[PDB]
RNA sequence: GAAACUGCGAAUGGCUCAUUAAAUCAGUUAUCGUUUAUUUGAUAGUUCCUUUACUACAUGGUAUAACUGUGGUAAUUCUAGA
RNA sequence: AUUCAUAAUAACUUUUCGAAUCGCAUGGCCUUGUGCUGGCGAUGGUUCAUUCAAAUUUCUGCCCUAUCAACUUUCGAUGGUAGGAUAGUGGCCUACCAUGGUUUCAACGGGUAACGGGGAAUAAGGGUUCGAUUCCGGAGAGGGAGCCUGAGAAACGGCUACC
RNA sequence: AAUGGAUUAACGAGAUUCCCACUGUCCCUAUCUACUAUCUAGCGAAACCACAGCCAAGGGAACGGGCUUGGCAGAAUCAG
RNA sequence: GUCAAGCGUUCAUAGCGACAUUGCUUUUUGAUUCUUCGAUGUCGGCUCUUCCUAUCAUACCGAAGCAGAAUUCGGUAAGC
RNA sequence: AUGUUACCGCAAUAGUAAUUGAACUUAGUACGAGAGGAACAGUUCAUUCGGAUAAUUGGUUUUUGCGGCUGUCUGAUCAGGCAUUGCCGCGAAGCUACCAUCCGCUGGAUUAUGGCUGAACGCCUCUAAGUCAGAAUCCAUGCUAGAACGCGGUGAUUUCU
RNA sequence: UGUACAACGGGGUAUUGUAAGCAGUAGAGUAGCCUUGUUGUUACGAUCUGCUGAGAUUAAGCCUUUGUUGUCUGAUUUGU
């Protein structure tokens, strides 16, 4: 199986192809949101505590949220809702999903840390991607940094420098 | 192996424990018991059978799943620098925000421009 | 200035004549019995609601996409996770 | 021709609209302040009217058939009252009530190699026949049903199901 | 062809064929119940009876319980 | 079964085998009337066992006008 | 009935059972000009028959166990009687089903047939003496009963009778 | 006269489907009350809800018992 997991302070991801297939037993019957031990999984995440977000089974099918079963279902879905995009306004579609209980019919599980534990993990906790993006806005600018409500965010502004050839540039 | 949920009384069936019924529609219903399957035959309602799990959790009887959801009493605790801005010097200068004379002398400054503004835009109209 | 959010439009055109014999249709009336985006012409002194501190108006709050990357199906304009 | 337009009393509203939008140009007063004012626009916006529409609607008119003369009303057929729905009148639908309504001046039923019309061939006149078919109005998207989005669809080069 | 012929609605515990339903008739049998059988106490017949009661072949009135030659042969008995 | 004129492209016999002929069986049908007329319950089916083999299939083999497949003839064989 | 009684055994004799097919593979190979088209071994399955068993499923239900239903009687209720087991639904246990499941042995001598050496018949010949392999055959292994007049081994064998 | 036996009781396992009794600001409603409510009260009224996966039955050929109460020398026969 595999276990897609997060560290979403970091900002990291990584998965991870799992065997020992009672401590994955454990994971067994399990729904989305709680919350089990990186310890009883793996003592290589000994003391660490993810939430199972969610994941796909085979032929890609996520788990969708709410509808308390491990078996696959037609749902007639509409905007506004996870497993569905719509090509269209107005279009609501009839789309299988799996539902949110866990077992060995899935094969990618997604989860996210909660907490960390007592050792390091290699791809997730010693590593951390940075914010791609810095606030756009006056107000989130000013507020994300605590300045006041006249500290002129315009030159408090995020400046990333790029190269184009020699002539480099904040744009 | 798996262990199942009869569509009756909602009951886990052990591998070979009971029966099976594949209805035109292709749904598969599973049944721990005779019980189970004579009384699907006659078209009742679980949740009117009293004993079964969906009147059990329609009446709210064994409730002790669900508990409570639970809230974090602090912030997020980052006024971070927005990766363009020098953490350090944006501290520097929010501190610096009190006693504004700073800005007011740059104000004061744009304002006699601006009055010099209005009197030489005059003066090249006449 | 791609992609993406957004707004429009996608209900026109085009094709066929299966249906349908007071039905469509044609002329002829009404809406003093109704909707109408769009255009076009005009049109919002009165919005502090114990209305005195209850509230920035040189102006307020929230994502979320695109993107970063983890990716999952044999396949889908398939989609989740952070 | 109105209980019309429209105005005011008294309240109702889970609260509707009353610009936190954008490009250019930068103009004037000095109470010398980033004070105060200012233009040409785009966007959207409550109401009314308009325009392109849309839906219902009055009179008249449709081929052959009586080897189809009674038809309609159980469970709407005709009307009325009240109400619901509709964007709107109204059996459109319901509750209740009267039992009516169409018919040889051919109802109703059947058939149609029938979509209708503007028109075409053909002729002294009269006329007969055709007219799916370039324009107008209708219907449909393989048959049916349903519905979301939307001002506008019962959309099908859009969704849901069944066949 | 009133020694009646040909039809004939209805009627028939009439004879016959097929279809629908239905079904332990059947594939293929199983299970249950009461009354029996069964054992007991008590009562208590009948039919039938040359004598009696193990098989094979033989021949024989040509298909024997008996005779012949072989096989075999172990008290008394209950239910069927 | 014997014999073999002929058929079989040619060749009587791989396989068939007319005309002639020797036998077997008692599952037919006759013929007979021994037993049985002071009664042996009389067709078939159903059920159920057992037996024979003149073997349909299956086991092993031989021959062929048997390339292979398929088929035909024949042997031990009545286990199934 | 064998001296008694109990236990463990032997095993004469009799009975006997397992049967057939398919599929994949061998192989589109061999063979065949082509057309078409095999086989042994191996594997998985089934047919028929048999012998058990009842975990599962089904059936059966006087558990007259639970509940309900009708009519009627017990003043009404509660709880019950009668209804030739009143009726329905569920229904354990037990019984039971190719309607369910499990299992169904391997060695020798042989036939037919093909052969080895081998004379008669100075050769030759499977035969005459001798001899090899060989079948759903036969007999043993195995399985069933155990001679009630077949047997063996072992234990305890009565007292103030 | 004992890791003895038996009848009851208990526990478990199974079957069934939520007992009677009480209460209810539940209840189609119909009548009557008046201080005419805002749960108005009263008589009747299937049924519903809570106590209640409650209650009942459970070896008779289910399992198990630290429990209770009892039982435990009647007859006959047998010899190498």
């Amino acid at each position: 199986m595999k276990l897609n997991i997060s560290y979403p302070v970091n900002g990291s991801q990584k998965t991870f192809e799992i065997d020992d297939e009672h401590r994955i037993r454990v994971f067994f019957d399990k729904r989305i949101g709680q919350e089990v031990d990186g310890e009883a999984v793996g003592d290589e995440f000994k003391g660490y505590v993810f939430k199972i977000s969610g994941g796909n089974d085979k032929q890609g099918f996520p788990m969708k949220q709410g509808v308390l079963l491990p078996t696959r279902i037609k749902l007639l879905l509409t905007k506004n809702v996870s497993c569905y995009r719509p090509r269209r306004d107005g279009e609501r579609k009839r789309k299988s999903v799996r539902g949110a209980i866990v077992g060995p019919d899935l094969a990618v599980l997604a989860l996210v840390i909660v907490k960390k534990g007592e050792q390091e993990l290699e791809g997730l906790t010693d590593t951390t991607v940075p914010k791609r993006l810095g606030p756009k806005r006056a107000n989130n600018i000013r507020k994300f940094f605590g300045l006041s409500k006249e500290d002129d965010v315009r030159d408090f502004v995020i400046r990333r420098e790029v190269t184009k050839g020699e002539k480099t540039y904040t744009k | 192996m798996k262990v199942e949920i009869d569509s009756f009384s909602g009951a886990k069936i052990y591998p070979g424990r009971g029966t099976l019924f594949v209805r035109g529609d292709s749904k598969i219903f599973r049944f721990q018991n005779s019980k189970s399957a004579s009384l699907f035959k006659q078209r009742k309602n679980p949740r009117r059978i009293a004993w079964t799990v969906l009147f059990r959790k329609h009446h709210k009887k064994g409730i002790t799943e669900e508990v409570a959801k639970k809230r974090s009493r602090k912030t997020v605790k980052a006024q971070r620098p927005i990766t363009g801005a020098s953490l350090d010097l944006i501290k520097e200068r929010r501190s610096l925000k009190p006693e504004v004379r700073k800005a007011n002398r740059e104000e004061k400054l744009k304002a006699n421009k601006e009055k010099k503004k209005a009197e030489k835009a005059a003066r090249k109209a006449e």
